[PDB]
């Protein structure tokens, strides 16, 4: 598994020190960027940049809001990372992992890459304890009035063992 | 000058679009009657905004535009030069034309100078790339739809009264 740090995929930093959050964290929140998704590390690192610039200049956050993103090249790029508080999921940032799939997953899947990448970094999460040994994981959908991850991402998501509908 | 669909975050489109047949006679000026914007970083957030907002409640393709213009003078690319747009909701006149959205509400409020000045160059652009014909039409979609509330904007249409292609 790779895990490309903000710097190495080109970005910013946080405009000023972020909340940290009580570990382990026992909830993730899969979501999708709906923008167009990338299949190499320059593609990806160009959709994430972007992504940051949305969220830092658009929106006006302090940094870009996932904790992680995963990329049609099957690499992992950096957000905030395990030990912050994202702008991702509103009322459900604070004791949360909120992953981002780059790309549009409404008719189409992910990719078997991507998907692997996001199994990898689950599990990474759990052995490093970062992450409860028995977290819950919902799609973005179930906590906010949106279509994120995608149908066919959530589709998905929905047959993982962590899936929680409460 | 040309915000790309990338630059603004913009969702694949959800299907195949038709090609327009070039070039077209036909140039429709729109309001947006969003929140307007002056810097890129604004427009980008309106431009994508609605880009939800015509999939998910008008049941769109796609923004329903070909470019959109924000107060910046900014030009940001919606469905571009060679697909056709949805911003009439009327086969007869999207098959026909180019749509110019203007980011803001213009019932009272005018465009900034930097809106006006930037339609001049990306008319002149569009002639000059073989999609826009040399005796071309500018018009407000108000004009062609008297009824749609929504394509009211009296002081974005003032502003092109005097304009040599302006019916
Ligand atoms: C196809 C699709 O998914 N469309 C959805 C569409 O998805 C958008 C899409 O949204 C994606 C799916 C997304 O993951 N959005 C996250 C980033 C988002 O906006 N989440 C908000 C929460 C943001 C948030 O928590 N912000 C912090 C900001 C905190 C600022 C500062 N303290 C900091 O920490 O930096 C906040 O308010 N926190 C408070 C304190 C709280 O937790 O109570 C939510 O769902 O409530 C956007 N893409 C990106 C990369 O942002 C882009 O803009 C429109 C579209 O494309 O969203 C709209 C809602 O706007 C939905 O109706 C659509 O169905
Ligand atoms: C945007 O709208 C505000 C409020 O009407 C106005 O004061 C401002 O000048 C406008 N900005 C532009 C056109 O750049
Ligand atoms: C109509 O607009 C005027 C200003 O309101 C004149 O400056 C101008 O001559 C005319 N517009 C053009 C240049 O076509």
């Amino acid at each position: 598994m790779v895990i490309l740090k903000v710097a190495e995929w080109g970005g910013r930093p946080a405009k000023r020190m972020l909340d940290a959050q009580q570990l382990p964290i026992n909830r993730v929140v899969i979501s999708h960027t709906a923008a167009e998704g990338c299949e190499s590390r320059e593609v990806c690192s160009a959709r994430v940049n972007v992504v940051q610039s949305f969220h830092m200049d658009s929106w006006g956050w302090d940094h870009i809001g996932y904790n992680f993103l995963v990329g049609g090249d099957g690499r992992v790029y950096e957000g905030r990372g395990w030990d912050y508080v994202g702008a991702h999921t509103k009322g459900y940032n604070r004791g949360s992992i909120g992953i981002s799939f780059i790309g549009t997953f409404t008719t189409r899947k992910p990719n078997e890459r991507q998907l692997e990448a996001c199994q990898l970094l689950l599990q990474e999460g759990v052995r490093l304890k970062k992450l409860t040994t028995n977290y819950r994981l919902y799609g973005h959908r179930q906590l906010s009035a949106t279509e994120s991850p995608g149908e066919e991402l959530y589709k998905i998501i929905k047959k993982w063992p962590h899936w929680s509908h409460e | 000058d040309f915000v790309e669909r990338q630059q603004w975050l913009a969702q694949p489109p959800q299907k195949e679009i038709p090609d327009l047949e070039l070039p077209v006679g036909l140039v429709i000026a729109l309001p947006t009657n969003s929140e307007n914007c002056s810097t890129q970083a604004i427009c980008v957030l309106r431009v994508r905004l609605l880009q939800t907002y015509d999939i998910e409640s008008s049941q769109k393709c796609d923004i329903a535009y070909n470019f959109l213009i924000g107060g910046d003078g900014n030009v940001y690319v919606g469905r571009g030069w060679n697909k056709m747009g949805a911003h009439m909701n009327n086969i007869n006149y999207d098959s026909q034309s180019l749509s110019f959205a203007y980011i803001g509400s213009f019932k009272t409020i005018q465009p900034s100078a930097k809106q006006l000045s930037v339609t001049r160059l990306l008319l002149e652009r569009g002639v000059k790339l073989g999609k826009i014909a040399p005796s071309y039409r500018f018009t407000a979609s108000s004009k062609l739809m008297p009824s749609v509330t929504d394509f009211k904007a009296d002081a974005l249409y003032a502003s092109f009264a005097n304009w040599t292609h302006w019916s």
